[PDB]
């Protein structure tokens, strides 16, 4: 599922701004 | 709405032209605990000694601001935040600087980031998402009327207050601009295609970001995600969006018009402006004046233990706040 793919991904935590 | 925004602009322009400066100092506060960090600053819960009030103090290391090429952005951030006044914008209470750091002391919003609640709960119901979305729509209407572009909408920058309403924080990329602008800034998942493609862009990027936010609130994951930013940008520029099975037809229609690569078709950017969004079927149940007046019952209110409670925030590693005996970057931040 898309949810399962998201939760297994590297970007489920807080995302900081680009710099 | 048109009289209101006219008066609001008069108020903003007075403060924009003659900004507040040097309205506190570090030794007036006892620093308690870090509430959050980002790419640029550390935000700490502090207690103001003479009043006993708690505040959220954003601390920016001047040398880091220069290293990350954020001088103009940081001056924008403070100049704009001290000038604005709206029910869903966090209030800047004090600002000041010392040899090493810049400080922006805000109202402490104790309910935590929307981000933490969204991740824990999984996703928000459409009425829950709609309640927050309406506040953002009104806030963008206000900001855009002052010629401001916000450029960092995301759940990490949205705080929930004691009444369950949103407070927008982090004006780090906010800018007052009447024409196009070109800076590559924001957060990857929320970037409009025209930013990624190094085109000049305008306030339409905030409406794109609203589409991303609504999607993420209602789905529990963003419309474009991947392990690395480059992979995310490729997805954004393709523009192909798939919707969860539980999304209403109204929500899907709204999002197709917000997450629209074509600027001549993107809601918020057409002849009728924000009214295309306000009058969309998904918002049919929304009493826009009631939201502004904060008279609508919030669908979720975070638990509040007492003054200085940080239970709604993650824990962070603490670091000593260092202040050099030598002034750093004095000329650069003169106007701060
Ligand atoms: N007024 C406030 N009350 C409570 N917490 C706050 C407040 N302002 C900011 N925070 C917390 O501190 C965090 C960092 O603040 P901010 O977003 O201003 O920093 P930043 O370095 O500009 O972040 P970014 O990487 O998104 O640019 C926020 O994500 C939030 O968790
Ligand atoms: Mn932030
Ligand atoms: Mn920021």
């Amino acid at each position: 599922t898309t949810y399962a793919d998201f939760i297994a991904s590297g970007r489920t935590g807080r995302r900081n701004a680009i710099h | 709405v048109k009289e209101f925004l006219a008066k609001a602009k008069e108020d903003f322009l007075k403060k924009w032209e003659t900004p507040s400066q040097n309205t506190a100092q570090l030794d007036q506060f006892d620093r308690i605990k870090t509430l959050g960090t980002g790419s640029f600053g550390r935000v700490m819960l502090v207690k103001h000694k003479e009043s006993g009030n708690h505040y959220a103090m954003k601390i920016l290391d001047k040398q880091k601001v220069v290293k990350l090429k954020q001088i103009e952005h940081t001056l924008n951030e403070k100049r704009i935040l001290q000038a604005v006044n709206f029910p869903f914008l966090v209030k800047l209470e004090f600002s000041f600087k010392d040899n090493s750091n810049l400080y922006m002391v805000m109202e402490y919003v104790a309910g935590g980031e929307m981000f933490s609640h969204l991740r824990r709960i999984g996703r928000f119901s459409e009425p829950h998402a709609r309640f927050y979305a309406a506040q953002i729509v009104l806030t963008f209407e206000y900001l855009h009327s002052l010629d401001l572009i916000y450029r960092d909408l995301k759940p990490e920058n949205l705080l929930i207050d004691q009444q369950g309403y949103i407070q927008v924080t982090d004006f780090g990329f906010a800018k007052r601009v009447k024409g196009r602008t070109w800076t590559l800034c924001g957060t990857p998942e929320y970037l409009a295609p025209e930013i990624i493609l190094s085109k000049g862009y305008n306030k339409a990027v905030d409406w794109w970001a609203l589409g991303v936010l609504i999607y993420e609130m209602a789905a529990g994951y963003p419309p474009f995600f991947a392990d690395q930013p480059i992979q995310i940008y490729e997805k954004i520029v393709s523009g192909k969006v798939r919707f969860p099975s539980h999304f209403s037809s109204d929500l899907k229609d709204l999002l197709r018009n917000l997450l629209q690569v074509d600027l001549t078709k993107r809601f918020g950017n057409l002849k009728n402006g924000v009214n295309d969004i306000k009058n969309h079927k998904w918002f049919a149940t929304t009493d826009w004046i009631a939201i502004y007046q904060r008279k609508v019952e919030a669908p979720f209110i975070p638990k509040f233990k007492g003054p200085g409670d940080t239970s709604n925030f993650d824990d962070y590693e603490e670091e000593e706040i260092r202040v050099s005996i030598n002034e750093k970057c004095g000329k650069e931040f003169t106007e701060f």
